[PDB]
């Protein structure tokens, strides 16, 4: 299985993950704090992410820094 | 405090609060306006279990 | 299963599920304002993604970048 | 599964899914204006793609650049 | 306009928008001249199973 | 593209897509497991009103 | 929503939004009250053209 | 499964398919004009891959060029 | 199956288990002091590990420090 | 090569190559399941003409 | 997080998180499986006592 | 415990706890005997909104 | 002309076009003495299929 | 179509398409109407010799 | 599976596959004229693939040209 | 399956093995003393491990060093 | 001496040799306060098992 | 399935495929004249080939040319 | 399976198995003299080997050296 | 080598190496399924011719 | 460590550890499938000598 | 063997291991015979605390 | 001669042509002495299949 | 073919193939009518050896 | 599977099949004279394979010369 | 699966098999004298293999030199 | 499935097959004179090899000579 | 080692080490399936001689 | 001699050929002091099976 | 074959291999005609030890 790496870079980072399925809605959205860090893998139950906030990612493809507005 | 309404719940960033999307319950946080954190789980799962038992 | 991922480089840049099967329409569009990232595998439901409006993209075949306007 | 990214270099480029099977007809034509990304997989469904139009291709073989009509 | 034609059909490039393939029914379009987009097939699948009921 | 098949039809979250509750037909649906948004109305209304005039 | 039924048709300035001149049915949107967008139009062509095909 | 790519050079080059099977006829071809791109897959029915007209191709082998 | 790689760099930090599944709770919560070190999988129980606390994480997409 | 099955045979759209219709042979290709081309008439009609003559 | 349910339930010992003692309702846990911490206590009691006043 | 019933609740000062004046039900407390700190409001309102939804 | 004889068919090198090795006939082509090409079969197939029908 | 009756025959010019001459069936042609193609017989050959083997 | 690229440096390549199994024939000979190619792959049916007259071909191996008379 | 290499670097290391399961308590806890190596998998029984003391460890990841209280 | 105190068991980190966590049972160690080295259980299961037999 | 590559520098090269199985005979010999080429894999029914005659030969474990006469 | 490489650097090391499953012991030590070399698997049974006494370690991880005394 | 079994055995397209049509004996290969090439002739002749002599 | 369970416990030869022998309790060993070691008796006299004392 | 009986006991010199006193019940080593050593109280302690539990 | 008795035998060196090792058959050739090669089989399994039939 | 009769044997001078001289059967042939080659005897040689073994 | 390269340098080149079993006996024996080349895999029937007389010999583990009697 | 490589350096060199399974005793010992090799795989009776005297040792894990007394 | 390469180096050389399972005993020994060359799977049957006499080894893990 | 078993048993070519030719015991290695060397005799003669004298 | 006790047995590492492990019968060996080499088991099981039949 | 039985006995000159002088069994040999080389012993010896244990 894949996992993501998301290190918060700004306080009120969110992490949300979106129902695998026929259906896309957020079951669940985890904050981060700055400095706090989250790992996690997709799932019979999350099959996207979606990250909000300036954060430091990590996958499978390489770095990618998120830079958004809260 | 140790834990706040942010560390419970996060504002549902398509309805932006509201719940609804012109006029039909929002989908994404299902009519909630809010989606939950895991630590707001944690508690609303642990009290809805054993209250009045 | 494979997955890219996308940063918005503007507001309003949009990730749009192709549905797998027979028949290709789009059961979802997920908004990003400039700056939000997704990252969304393919699915038993998408089995195409499209990207609309300015972002930074990566899959397993490398970087490509998406221009809006 | 595989899967090739496709970016229009023009506007009106057409992203085509020809049927699996027996039979080779056209499912399905995606069209992409310019700088629009298209992620697309084989499927069950589509056993080749054809791309019409000036565009940037990106394959597990390498990329490739479609020319204008 | 936010949506247009281009956005919902595409002509056939075997039949030219034509159809018939020197006087039998075109096999790539399947007789229709056009091959449809995602966004066409959206609209039509909704309004096709919501029409009437 | 601009409008998807989830900025028309919202599911249920009574019968969370099933349309019947427990064998008997869902009210809050109408039996149809999905509730209609501003937008899918717009157009239904639309084409009904003008198809095949 | 990103297209509403003002995108889609608009109010006859001849009649009013009536569809008849004192009685007798108006000429100008043909007694439909409404004429439509080119937009409007798009869909409805569309619609017409593949559906039940 | 393994696929091959194929850019048109000219108007007018053929990709065709041979029957997977005992027998081996071309149950079809595909046209390209000028610089079209197509993306074929090697399946339960398509078991060789014909290319004529001058044309640009990637294989998991590396680049060719027909003439 | 995955694991993760955690040194805590000072008292008082929290690897956080979050339940696989439909719904996300935190079943567990480990503290570690400062050079404690865990070493935990992804688990059919585990679905994501949340650090805090000043922390240095090995993961296999490499390292990352946790402030 | 120059011409393929597809340019001599279509699959017929009403029975989708099948040749009957829930039992009893088709109408439309004549329990052929493909309905000819132009190209194959053009070849079958020139054989069937001179073979054995 | 500061609390986890690990801080609010732990496994009841003598029927290891079962209820039933071979068939019959555990004794220590009351056919709860858990004994509910100090913390858990705490908020139940506080929640119960406060809501819906 | 990261948070006992004193980082929720604090005895009402002016009914020592009591819930009543004399006979008659305490205003500043309102009945309750205990006044809630942000901490206890924090988690009482969540509770209550998201509880039995 | 656009197919020519050695588009359908090849002289096969074994029997070099007789059909008989020595006498017995020829393992490779199966006593054909050539071997088919794709086009060929395609043809083939084509006409025996429809032919006489 | 890539080849056309056309191309495989060529109506006689001594019988003018009919195959007999004042009654008796034309020489040139022989009795065909029309004379063949190098195309013409590249097919007919090739077909003659592989059917039914 | 595995494949093989031909591309015919003369006229009049043939390309002909052998039968698999216990007997060993030509079921198929596909012609090239110069410049046209041809990507097989090993099937059900072809077990080995014989080449002749000029052509370059492509195996999992590495290349090697062909120079048949005929 | 997947081990790790654990050398204590001074007396009273502690490797701490966390039961797999929806539980998590310490089904164990092998002591070591300076200089002694513990080999040790997960397990049906053992989906993370804990290290308190200082001790030089060897992962999949690489090595990093647990530090002494 | 060959075999400590230490050899047999380590104090649990988590109640720190207490057993119970501010009043319950404490979950790590099993309300044991230690956890038992491999030497341990070797002693322990071959004494249990042994012992008045 | 493995194969192998053969072309031959001389005409009258053969290819012998040895019978798989508890008996070990030539169920086929396939003749090249100089230049042919045969690709062929080993089967269900040749678990040896045999080169006689001067060819260039590519396996898996490299060339080797065979050599007549 | 996975196995360790271990020899001895003095008289007296001690290759301890510690049992798979619920419960950890010690099923079986075995003594190695000084340059005695032991080659030994994870089993059904072993899931955790303990190393004591001067000792030279190889695993998948790379070289350890175990301090005695 | 110089002689293989192919060179001595070819298999009878008439039953496809099977020695049977349809339940009875084939008639062209005479129960063999195999007919013998010239060079088989040869040495089964002489073999038979020498043998036991 | 320094004592293990093969110091205490050896399997019996006799029985291969299993204790009976073709269904009647093994003689050698005594029905325990084991023969306790020196080391093995050691203790558990200590302990059975001392314990509960 | 590691540990012998001499490790963990030792006869009392009082009453040469016989454990009375002219009858009377020894005093220092309590009517055991003999005396513990911190080995013996290690492993004694270690199993009367977790034995049977 | 294109086939010597080399090309259809091989002396097996483990009993150096013999058949037997002091005085017990030889395994490896398993009393033959020598061992075939395929052009060997070829011919024998060929006339031994076609001799007397 | 490779190898021909005239290549395992040849015609023997004296009977010119006939086997007899004037009645008595040959000498040189021994009745054979053919003498054999070096080849001939390889193969004879072989096959009698191996056959039926 | 696995195959090996046998090219004879001298005439009388043998490759033996040693049966793949309980019993190991030569079913096979194949001559090769100077130059021809042999490929050969190991099968259900064959399990180790004897070359005698000199030879250039390719196996997955590299090359190897057999040298003359 | 896996296996070894031991070349003795000197006469009476042991290689033993430790049996797999609960019970770890030595159901074989082979002798090597002085450049005598033993290839052993592990099996599923030898779950671990004791190498005494010295002698030149190769594994998946590299080379280690054995230098035993006896 | 794993095999070795064995040139013998001398006469007299010999490969010694160990039978696979509960008992070791030796099934087969091949003899390998000067030059000769062994290739040797291990099998159902053979589950250790053992070279005496001075011999070329090739194995999976590299060259070994024995003497 | 310089004996191997193969030095000692060889294999009965007759019942293929079975020791029976279909149910009845064989008749060339008496129901042994394996024939004894030179070698087995020499030394299973030895013992049998020596043993126990 | 060809073969040396060395060659047969090798003396027990862990009982140091005494076969009793301070009273108890030893594992490793199983109180046979020795354990057998390839070549001791090839003679041992070749004598057991044969000996005395 | 490696070991013969004059590599394990040798005729006792004494008794000339008979075993007997004169009637009485003979001193040297021990009645057995033969005596034991080193080699003889060192099977003997082996075998006596292992066999049936
Ligand atoms: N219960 C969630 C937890 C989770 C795992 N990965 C995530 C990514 C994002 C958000 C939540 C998660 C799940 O198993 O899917
Ligand atoms: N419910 C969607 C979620 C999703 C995954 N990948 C996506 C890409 C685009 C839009 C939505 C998605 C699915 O599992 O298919
Ligand atoms: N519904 C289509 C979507 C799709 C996937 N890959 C494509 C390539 C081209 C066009 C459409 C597609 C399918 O599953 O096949
Ligand atoms: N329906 C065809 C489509 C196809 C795949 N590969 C091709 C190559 C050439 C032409 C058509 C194709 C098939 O699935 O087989
Ligand atoms: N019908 C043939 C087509 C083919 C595939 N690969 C080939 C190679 C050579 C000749 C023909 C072919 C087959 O499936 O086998
Ligand atoms: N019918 C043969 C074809 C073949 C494959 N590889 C070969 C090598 C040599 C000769 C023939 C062949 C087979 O499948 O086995
Ligand atoms: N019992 C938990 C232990 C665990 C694994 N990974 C973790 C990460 C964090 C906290 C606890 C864990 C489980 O197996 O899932
Ligand atoms: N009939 C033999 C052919 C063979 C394969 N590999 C070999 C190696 C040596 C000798 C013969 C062979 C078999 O299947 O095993
Ligand atoms: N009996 C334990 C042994 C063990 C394996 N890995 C561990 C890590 C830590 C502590 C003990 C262990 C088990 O199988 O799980
Ligand atoms: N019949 C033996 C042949 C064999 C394989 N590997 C060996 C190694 C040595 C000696 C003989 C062999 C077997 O298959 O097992
Ligand atoms: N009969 C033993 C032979 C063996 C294989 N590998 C070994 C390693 C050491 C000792 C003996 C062996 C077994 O199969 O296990
Ligand atoms: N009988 C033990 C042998 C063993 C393997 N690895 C070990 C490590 C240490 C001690 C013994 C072993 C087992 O298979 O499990
Ligand atoms: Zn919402
Ligand atoms: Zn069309
Ligand atoms: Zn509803
Ligand atoms: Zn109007
Ligand atoms: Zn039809
Ligand atoms: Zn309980
Ligand atoms: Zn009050
Ligand atoms: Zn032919
Ligand atoms: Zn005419
Ligand atoms: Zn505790
Ligand atoms: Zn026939
Ligand atoms: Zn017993
Ligand atoms: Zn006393
Ligand atoms: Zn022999
Ligand atoms: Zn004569
Ligand atoms: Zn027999
Ligand atoms: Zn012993
Ligand atoms: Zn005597």
């Amino acid at each position: 299985s894949d996992f993501v790496v998301i290190k918060a870079l700004e306080d009120g980072v969110n992490v949300i993950g979106l129902t695998r399925g026929a259906d896309t809605r957020f079951h669940h959205s985890e904050k981060l704090d700055k400095g706090e860090v989250l790992i996690a893998q997709f799932t019979e139950h999350t099959s996207a992410i979606k990250v909000r906030g300036k954060a430091y990612i990590q996958t499978r493809h390489g770095v990618i820094e998120s830079e958004g507005k809260k | 405090m140790v834990i706040a309404t942010d560390d419970l719940e996060v504002a549902c960033p398509k309805c932006e609060r509201a719940g609804e999307i012109e006029g039909t319950p929002c989908p994404a946080c299902s009519g909630k306006g809010v989606i939950l954190t895991a630590q707001g789980y944690t508690l609303l799962d642990f009290i809805q279990k054993h209250l009045n038992k």
